[PDB]
RNA sequence: GUUUGACCUCAAAUCAGGUAGGAGUACCCGCUGAAUAUCAAUAAGCGGAGGAAAAGAAACCAACCGGGAUUGCCUUAGUAACGCGAGUGAAGCGGCAAAAGCUCAAAUUUGAAAUCUGGUACCUUCGGUGCCCGAGUUGUAAUUUGGAGAGGGCACUUUGGGGCCGUUCCUUGUCUAUGUUCCUUGGAACAGGACGUCAUAGAGGGUGAGAAUCCCGUGUGGCGAGGAGUGCGGUUCUUUGUAAAGUGCCUUCGAAGAGUCGAGUUGUUUGGAUGCAGCUCUAAGUGGGUGGUUCCAUCUAAAGCUAAAUAUUGGCGAGAGACCGAUAGCGAACAGUACAGUGAUGGAAAGAUGAAAAGAACUUUGAAAAGAGAGUGAAAAAGUACGUGAAAUUGUUGAAAGGAAGGGCAUUUGAUCAGACAUGGUGUUUUGUGCCCUCUGCUCCUUGUGGGUAGGGGAUCUCGCAU
RNA sequence: AUGGUGAA
RNA sequence: CGUGGAGGUCAGUGACGAAGCCUAGACCGUAAGGUCGGGUCGAACGGCCUCUAGUGCAGAUCUUGGUGGUAGUAGC
RNA sequence: AAACUUUCAACAACGGAUCUCUUGGUUCUCGCAUCGAUGAAGAACGCAGCGAAAUGCGAUACGUAAUGUGAAUUGCAGAAUUCCGUGAAUCAUCGAAUCUUUGAACGCACGCGCCCCUUGCCAGGGGGCAUGCCUGUUUGAGGUCAUU
């Protein structure tokens, strides 16, 4: 708050009183009188270098560089060793990159989508998620950042028919479109090699 | 995950609402699940509790105890069960405060309003 | 408000104390002139101590304990990798137990082998002290025939008189319970059974709730029909454990950490 | 010092307002047909751009009146004159295409 | 506990006044003692007075039935600013020329595909 | 602010209004045909394309007839007063079809209507009656 | 008429029907306004409105093959321009957001002041009707606002009001899934393992410690109840009256804001030389204003209304934070309260017991402080001075040492702490086993220098293990 | 400097 | 080297005890510091790659809060 | 030597420093316009059985009127309830009332008047009488014109 600290009437005593020259609140009886004010070093004072609202928050990024990063993140998913180094339990996936029939997009119930993911080989990653769920460490416990968990498998689709809603409830699993292919989702934490599941229609549309 | 934009998941707001909720809302808050035998009978999972409702203890040191309820302390969010009382050093008996969420109703008290609510909630009698 | 709550209760406690003191003074003054009223009030007010609120075969003795017909030989050893503290405690064990033979642990002779060797040598009981740090933590006693044994935890070991060569007199207290009298019988059959009262040496075992206090004292009587006593050195407290009822098989009472919640029944 | 944190909020509000207009103005396209314009300032005269509304002469040549044209979604500007045959012909053709593509429901 | 308003609705003015007088006498008698009954009689007095006021207000409304410029007490309490801000009829008032123009060329509904 | 704190502390209670979700949802209220075919899942531009209609007449900024038939089909879904009729009948009887003579009738053509108006009204009357 | 009437003017009535102050104030409008150029059309002060306000449809921008309400953003642009010094600093064009045009003065309704306020009685009551009263002629209605427009004639085209149900919006209630299963520990399981179920619902909170499945809640839909309105789809009664408009043609006419523009001068603002402002004078109608090489380009000022994109530290109601965490964050998490000042004003300190009070029953010493027993309690090393209890400082026990102490190099003495559940490895000799020998099988890929798993027969056996 | 306070 | 917060990873640590504090205990490093042995404590915190800053105190006749000699002294 | 000065291990006091948390503050984003003579904001006095602060209320006084919920409130006493019911809550909604004295503050002032009416010379009982200005009704006075 800009008005914080300024809500005090104090003036420097100058000299002769054998005390610090920091301005002190006038009056008497209350007890706050005679205490330092307007000083960053003073209790309840005006903090030095207050954080203003016009500080830079967003970073401009060249569109070409953004596309380069997305392409690199997408390519990194093709290497099983790189994906393994990312922490995903892809040790049992039948093939990499994982290609599935378009009928997966037509699944409406989470009970069927989770079963299909388990059958295809994503069971290990789904078990890894819902297990690493640990309470937030630090002051984030009470800032809506109460819980945290490891990222799960990423599902890429060409058209939406209900899979996005069926898979939203299962923890760790995220759904994205081929057109978007979010970099923040492909390489969370700036670390390449996320486990991504692609549909054959999405695989063709990638070209 | 929540999709409605009119509902907030803020911990502070929810905590403030829970503690400042009025007695009318606290009545809904102080719900208690019905016994599996009663669930099949009435086809309902839980209903608001009241004085004459008979409840069973499923948690705490008094697990396995049962008795007729005598008071619903909405201010303290606790309910009292007959025969479930503490013994002070001076011999005075003080009922132990229990939470309805940790108790199972074994015999409901039937009134016209309760019967209407049962039908409203998809139950049967 | 913290200030309001603190101020309200601070004044309340002062008034309560004032009222209590005035009532006590008036009651004492009126009882001085009416002694019987004091007795009635005392009868009507019980202190409700924890002790007052407790929540509710000759063949066996001979077969599972030593008897005067044959003095018991007790085999004394220590757990493997023992150190100075264990031998220091064994010194007191020798000083207090009647007939002890100390043998170094051979580190590989199984408990069955030790029992067989002791039977070959006609030993009566086995006692082994165990240590973790440079301190005694537990003690065990086993009888050879039929293998009745008890395991005891050791705590508060403290090293003032010099005991004489006389055998101290044995006294047991608070062993009414069936389980308690079993440990009492064990102590009565493991310690010397032949008193030599001359020399005024006494050994006492005193259980209160679950711990038994072992101490030695010299007792001298006076014309006032009272006996004074003086500490005779070591302080000792023990806690029964695992009540095996066999060499290692068929435990009967082994304690569990989940107990002690009831606060009573003083096993 | 003003920081445009609401940029996303402003865009969302504009989209919501457009959606509300569409809901109220569902049948119509939310826009009035505009004429082609050649800019002054030769630096930009090569660029052709949309104007405010068609001139009265163009509306007359299109076979309809300004009062009727406005009710059909045609912007009318009585301030702009006409001094180019090509622009006039293009505006007339655009108006004719608009008239041939519009569908008007009966008032009954 | 206490009197019921739904029972007092149909009582006459004289009966309501007599009941109020009796309740006031009971309250005065109870005041000498100084006792939940005092609260009950106090609530009954308020209920009787409210019923009497409601009857009087409806009678006043009836006597002013339909005629213009009723007493300000019975008038709307919405707000000061809403008595101004000309009413719906005044706002909707439109000149004859504008109405003729609208009728001649009403806003039409149309779509642009073909 | 002081008033906000007073309201929060007051027992009156806030006049809560939850309408954030209603801003996103807008129901069509200007056409019955569009409402039946409109899909709220798609956007305005997407809905217009699905219906087969243009949502913009000018070149839109930035990058980018099974239903219109119903609209086209939807496109396929005054007399004279008694005193006016009597006045017309009087003049018709007095002068028949002689419009020029009828024009100069001083005591029957009270209003000096033109020949065109008189003949049009007479033709309308004849068509309506005979 | 040594009177009686029309008005006009001026007063009054406890007349009937109405409105005005003030509060709040972040944003808006006007006036004023400091610490010759700069802080500055800022700070402070006064007056006037709303949810936005102002402005708004050119006497405009431009000199182009021209654009055409106002407003906000980028660009124009840190350029033109100025004070050429420090420095101030535009605007057209271009792209974007949103687009809506209108109302009077002006020329006769004169074949009908056709207009309107109020009173009265009704009805279908944000209003309508019959009658009366008064205003209006020193102009109330329709017809025209430069895009022209108006009186006529010729082929034509068109048309509104009130109720009902739905529709949409606001308020608001309700229905809509799954364990509290087993074992370990704990005072309490919401902790770990096993077995399970729902997920368009694993956002969040409470429940004796980290809960999807205990509850409240959330996702999607259904069912309701009370108000707004005609944004519109049906439904029902009405129109009407020689009524009002539009299209093309022919014909006769065809108004335009004066103490105003403008010049002079004096104060004021601008980086603009413009504008604002006291006052002498005071303009014309094929006229007037704005711009350049003979003038050519564009409008018609001296009246007014109008949603939109625009601001918002106040108000109400909501969704969030890479924000702060009781010496931080608003001065105030329990306060504009206590308190100080004759006064305008200044202005603090203070969060947490314990699951629950189960808040120490009772005995006992004290006029009184609180002590000692005793017990409650997971813990009282949690006892309302209560979540945890370090320094500076203070008292006791012990060790040491004595007009000083403090630190560094090396060591003695005193005290005291660590100091392997290490108990192995190798070759040989009995005996029992298997994944070991032999026979008979099954099963996964691919296909391979494999893996997994069974039923009969023995100690050729150290291939491993145990003795 | 702006706006107020009391004081002969 | 260390701290507040954030993205990622340890299917991390933890009522069979996380953080803090104490500790004439030990280990590691030239050090910022980390780690372990023992006591109180109770419920959250950490191994590592990056991002972020109201990020590190010995003093500023420094601010708040607390406590000593002066001193059981001047004095009442 | 004892006593006493000083270093340290333990014990016993201050204070809440470190750690954990909050019905808090601050900042960002979105929907709307909602004070007043039909009496705004603000101030004083009273009201709960027991009452410090806060909140609510106005002699109908921690409320009266109406609808929804259906069995309470709670620190103590007290109430009941026909609780299978037009019915309790310090509950929610809130459209109907009451709304003390001041305060734009409104009878005249810097104490203190008038219309009204009433149930019994005289009085209880009930509402009003402030200033600026707009429309209409009533009365009074004065300049022009008419007056055979």
């Amino acid at each position: 708050s800009e008005k914080a600290g300024h809500q005090t009437s104090a003036e420097s005593w100058g000299t002769g009183r054998a005390v610090a020259r920091i301005p002190r609140v006038g009056g008497g009886g209350t007890g706050r009188s005679g205490q330092g004010a307007f000083g960053n070093m003073c209790r309840g004072g005006r903090m030095f270098a207050p954080t203003k609202t016009w500080r830079k928050w967003n970073v401009k990024v060249n569109h070409n560089e953004k596309r380069y990063a997305t392409a690199s993140a997408i390519a990194a998913t093709a290497v099983a060793s790189l994906v393994l180094a990312r922490g995903h339990r892809v040790e049992k996936i039948p093939e990499i990159p994982l290609v599935v029939s378009t009928d997966l997009e037509s699944i409406q119930k989470t009970k069927e989508a989770v079963a299909a993911l388990k059958a295809v080989g994503a069971h290990s990653d789904l078990l890894k998620v819902l297990k690493s769920k640990k309470l937030r460490a630090g002051k984030g416990k009470y800032r809506n950042r109460r819980w945290t968990q490891r990222r799960g498998p990423l599902v890429v689709y060409a058209e939406d028919n209900g899979i996005v809603k069926a898979l939203r409830n299962v923890p760790g699993v995220e759904t994205a479109n081929v057109a978007s292919l979010n970099l923040l989702q492909l390489a969370p934490g700036a670390h390449l090699g996320r486990f991504v599941i692609w549909t054959e229609a999405a695989f063709t549309k990638l070209d | 995950a929540k999709q409605s934009l009119d509902v907030s998941s803020d911990r502070r707001k929810a905590r403030k609402a829970y503690f400042t909720a009025p007695s009318s809302q606290r009545r809904v808050l102080l719900s208690a699940p019905l016994s599996k035998e009663l669930r099949a009978q009435y086809g309902i999972k839980a209903l608001p509790i009241r004085r004459d409702d008979e409840v069973l203890v499923v948690r705490g040191s008094k697990k396995g105890q049962e008795g007729k309820i005598s008071s619903v302390y909405r201010l303290k969010f606790a309910v009292q069960v007959d025969k479930v009382t503490k013994e002070k050093v001076n011999g005075a008996s003080v009922p132990i405060n229990l939470h309805p969420s940790k108790l199972v109703i074994t015999k409901l008290h039937l009134d016209k309003d309760r019967k209407a609510l049962i039908q409203r909630k998809g139950g049967k009698l | 408000n913290k200030l309001k709550r603190q101020e309200i209760f601070a004044d309340i406690k002062h008034e309560k104390n004032k009222e209590r003191h005035t009532m006590r003074r008036k009651r004492a003054k009126e009882e001085r002139e009416n002694p019987e009223l004091r007795e009635q009030r005392l009868k009507e007010n019980v202190t409700q101590t924890i002790e007052n609120t407790r929540v509710y075969e000759d063949d066996l003795m001979r077969y599972f304990n030593s008897n005067s017909n044959e003095p018991p030989k007790i085999f004394l050893t220590t757990n493997v990798n023992a150190k100075k503290s264990a031998y220091e405690f064994a010194n007191i064990l020798i000083e207090i137990l009647p007939n002890v033979t100390f043998v170094k642990r051979k580190f590989g002779y199984k408990l069955k082998e030790i029992s067989d060797i002791c039977i070959k040598r006609n030993f009566t009981d086995i006692v082994i002290i165990n240590e973790d740090k440079k301190k005694v933590t537990g003690l065990t006693f086993i009888h050879l025939p039929e293998g009745p044994t008890f395991y005891f935890k050791l705590s508060s070991f403290v090293e003032h008189g010099r005991p004489t060569s006389h055998i101290p007199e044995l006294i047991l207290n608070n062993f009414q319970t069936r389980l308690g009298q079993t440990v009492g019988r064990l102590f009565q059959s493991i310690l010397p059974q032949n008193p030599d009262i001359e020399g005024r040496q006494v050994i006492t075992l005193h259980n209160q709730r679950d711990y038994i206090f072992f101490r030695r004292h010299r007792y001298v009587f006076k014309d006032n029909e009272r006996v004074g006593l003086q500490e005779l050195g070591p302080q000792f407290t023990l806690k029964l454990k695992r009540l095996q009822r066999g060499i290692k098989e068929e435990t009967e009472w082994e304690h569990k950490p989940e107990m002690d919640k009831e606060k009573k029944k003083f096993y | 010092v003003k920081v445009h944190f609401d940029q996303a909020g402003k865009k969302v509000s504009r989209r919501n307002a457009r959606a509300t207009r569409a809901a109220k103005i569902a049948p119509r396209p939310l826009d009035l047909l505009r004429p082609v314009v050649r800019a002054p300032t030769v630096k930009y005269n090569r660029k052709v751009r949309a104007g405010r509304g068609f001139t009265l002469a163009e509306v007359k040549a299109a076979g309809l009146t300004a009062a009727y044209a406005r009710t059909i979604g045609i912007a009318v500007d009585h301030r702009r004159q006409n001094r180019n045959q090509e622009i006039f012909d293009a505006n007339v053709q655009r108006l004719k295409e608009y008239q041939s593509k519009i569908i008007v429901f009966p008032r009954n | 506990a206490g009197v019921k308003a739904y029972e007092l609705r149909t009582k006459s003015k004289e009966q309501l006044a007599s009941q109020l007088v009796d309740l006031k006498k009971e309250l005065a008698e109870l005041k000498v003692q100084k006792l939940p009954k005092i609260k009950t009689v106090r609530k009954s007095i308020a209920c009787v007075l409210t019923v009497i006021n409601e009857q009087q207000r409806e009678a006043v409304r009836q006597l002013y039935k339909g005629k213009k410029y009723q007493p300000k007490d019975l008038r709307a309490k919405k707000t000061r600013a809403l008595r101004r801000a000309l009413t719906k009829f005044e706002a909707s008032q439109v000149t004859e020329k504008q109405r003729k123009k609208q009728i001649a060329f009403p806003q039409r509904k149309y779509a642009i595909k073909a | 602010s002081v008033r906000k704190r007073k309201m929060n502390r007051s027992s009156v209670g806030k006049a809560t209004r939850r309408n954030k979700d209603k801003q996103r949802k807008i129901n069509i209220q200007s056409n019955p045909i569009i409402a039946a075919n409109w899909d709220y899942s798609l956007t305005m531009a997407q809905n217009y394309k699905k219906l087969g209609l243009r949502a913009k007449l000018q070149t839109p900024a930035g990058g980018k007839e099974t239903e219109v038939v119903k609209k086209l089909e939807e496109l396929a879904s005054r007399s004279q007063s008694e005193r006016e009729e009597e006045w017309l009948e009087k003049l018709y009887k007095k002068h028949g079809d002689d419009y020029k003579k009828m024009f100069f009738d001083k005591k029957l053509n009270i209003y000096q209507q033109s020949e065109g108006d008189l003949k049009r009204r007479l033709l309308r009357w004849k068509k309506r009656n005979g």
